[PDB]
Protein backbone atom coordinates (compact mmCIF):
# COMPACT_ATOMS: atom_id res chain seq x y z
CA UNK A 1 0.00 0.00 0.00
CA UNK A 2 2.08 3.35 0.96
CA UNK A 3 5.14 1.00 2.41
CA UNK A 4 7.84 -0.42 0.32
CA UNK A 5 7.92 -3.96 -0.72
CA UNK A 6 11.34 -6.21 -0.54
CA UNK A 7 12.28 -7.66 -3.49
CA UNK A 8 15.46 -9.26 -3.46
CA UNK A 9 16.61 -12.07 -5.14
CA UNK A 10 13.13 -11.70 -7.12
CA UNK A 11 13.40 -11.75 -10.73
CA UNK A 12 9.86 -10.91 -12.20
CA UNK A 13 6.51 -10.99 -9.66
CA UNK A 14 3.47 -13.09 -10.61
CA UNK A 15 2.95 -13.01 -14.23
CA UNK A 16 5.65 -10.62 -16.09
CA UNK A 17 5.08 -7.92 -13.14
CA UNK A 18 8.70 -5.68 -13.21
CA UNK A 19 9.20 -2.23 -11.90
CA UNK A 20 10.02 1.11 -13.80
CA UNK A 21 10.69 4.87 -12.76
CA UNK A 22 10.30 8.25 -14.81
CA UNK A 23 12.62 10.76 -13.86
CA UNK A 24 12.18 14.39 -15.13
CA UNK A 25 14.81 17.42 -15.86
CA UNK A 26 14.21 18.73 -12.74
CA UNK A 27 15.06 15.66 -10.87
CA UNK A 28 11.55 14.64 -9.79
CA UNK A 29 10.98 11.06 -9.75
CA UNK A 30 7.92 8.72 -9.63
CA UNK A 31 8.11 4.75 -9.82
CA UNK A 32 5.35 2.32 -11.67
CA UNK A 33 4.54 -1.38 -11.16
CA UNK A 34 4.36 -2.86 -14.89
CA UNK A 35 3.46 -5.59 -16.66
CA UNK A 36 5.63 -6.64 -19.81
CA UNK A 37 3.40 -6.26 -22.98
CA UNK A 38 1.29 -3.31 -20.62
CA UNK A 39 2.24 -0.37 -23.09
CA UNK A 40 4.59 2.89 -21.59
CA UNK A 41 1.54 5.34 -21.57
CA UNK A 42 -0.28 3.60 -18.63
CA UNK A 43 2.73 4.40 -16.65
CA UNK A 44 2.92 8.08 -18.05
CA UNK A 45 -1.18 8.53 -17.48
CA UNK A 46 -0.25 7.90 -13.76
CA UNK A 47 2.45 10.27 -13.39
CA UNK A 48 0.17 13.20 -14.69
CA UNK A 49 -2.06 11.90 -12.04
CA UNK A 50 0.03 11.34 -9.08
CA UNK A 51 2.95 13.97 -9.60
CA UNK A 52 0.60 16.60 -11.32
CA UNK A 53 2.03 17.08 -14.95
CA UNK A 54 -0.12 16.97 -18.65
CA UNK A 55 0.14 14.29 -21.09
CA UNK A 56 1.19 16.25 -24.42
CA UNK A 57 3.53 17.79 -22.38
CA UNK A 58 6.22 15.42 -21.49
CA UNK A 59 8.20 13.10 -23.72
CA UNK A 60 9.77 10.42 -22.94
CA UNK A 61 13.34 9.22 -23.55
CA UNK A 62 15.86 6.36 -23.62
CA UNK A 63 19.36 7.61 -24.12
CA UNK A 64 18.81 10.45 -26.82
CA UNK A 65 16.00 8.10 -28.92
CA UNK A 66 12.33 8.68 -27.77
CA UNK A 67 9.91 6.25 -26.89
CA UNK A 68 6.85 6.43 -27.82
CA UNK A 69 3.50 5.20 -26.40
CA UNK A 70 2.98 2.26 -28.25
CA UNK A 71 6.51 1.38 -27.34
CA UNK A 72 6.59 -1.02 -23.97
CA UNK A 73 8.29 -2.68 -21.37
CA UNK A 74 8.92 -5.26 -23.92
CA UNK A 75 10.17 -3.31 -26.46
CA UNK A 76 12.16 -1.30 -25.23
CA UNK A 77 13.67 -3.95 -22.94
CA UNK A 78 13.16 -2.70 -19.41
CA UNK A 79 14.39 -4.33 -16.33
CA UNK A 80 12.58 -4.75 -12.55
CA UNK A 81 13.83 -1.51 -12.19
CA UNK A 82 14.31 0.76 -15.28
CA UNK A 83 15.07 4.10 -15.32
CA UNK A 84 13.48 6.68 -18.25
CA UNK A 85 14.78 10.21 -18.63
CA UNK A 86 11.72 12.87 -19.66
CA UNK A 87 11.60 15.78 -21.89
CA UNK A 88 9.14 18.99 -21.32
CA UNK A 89 8.07 19.24 -25.35
CA UNK A 90 7.19 21.80 -27.51
CA UNK A 91 3.67 20.10 -29.37
CA UNK A 92 2.87 22.78 -31.94
CA UNK A 93 -0.53 22.74 -31.41
CA UNK B 1 6.80 2.29 -3.31
CA UNK B 2 4.39 4.39 -5.22
CA UNK B 3 2.67 3.51 -8.64
CA UNK B 4 0.83 -0.25 -9.64
CA UNK B 5 -0.79 0.01 -12.29
CA UNK B 6 -3.92 -1.76 -13.97
CA UNK B 7 -4.61 -1.97 -17.50
CA UNK B 8 -4.87 -5.55 -17.80
CA UNK B 9 -6.49 -6.86 -15.06
CA UNK B 10 -4.21 -6.84 -11.81
CA UNK B 11 -2.28 -10.49 -12.58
Amino acid sequence: MADEKPKEGVKTENNDHINLKVAGQDGSVVQFKIKRHTPLSKLMKAYCERQGLSMRQIRFRFDGQPINETDTPAQLEMEDEDTIDVFQQQTGG
Amino acid sequence: GVIDLTMDDEE
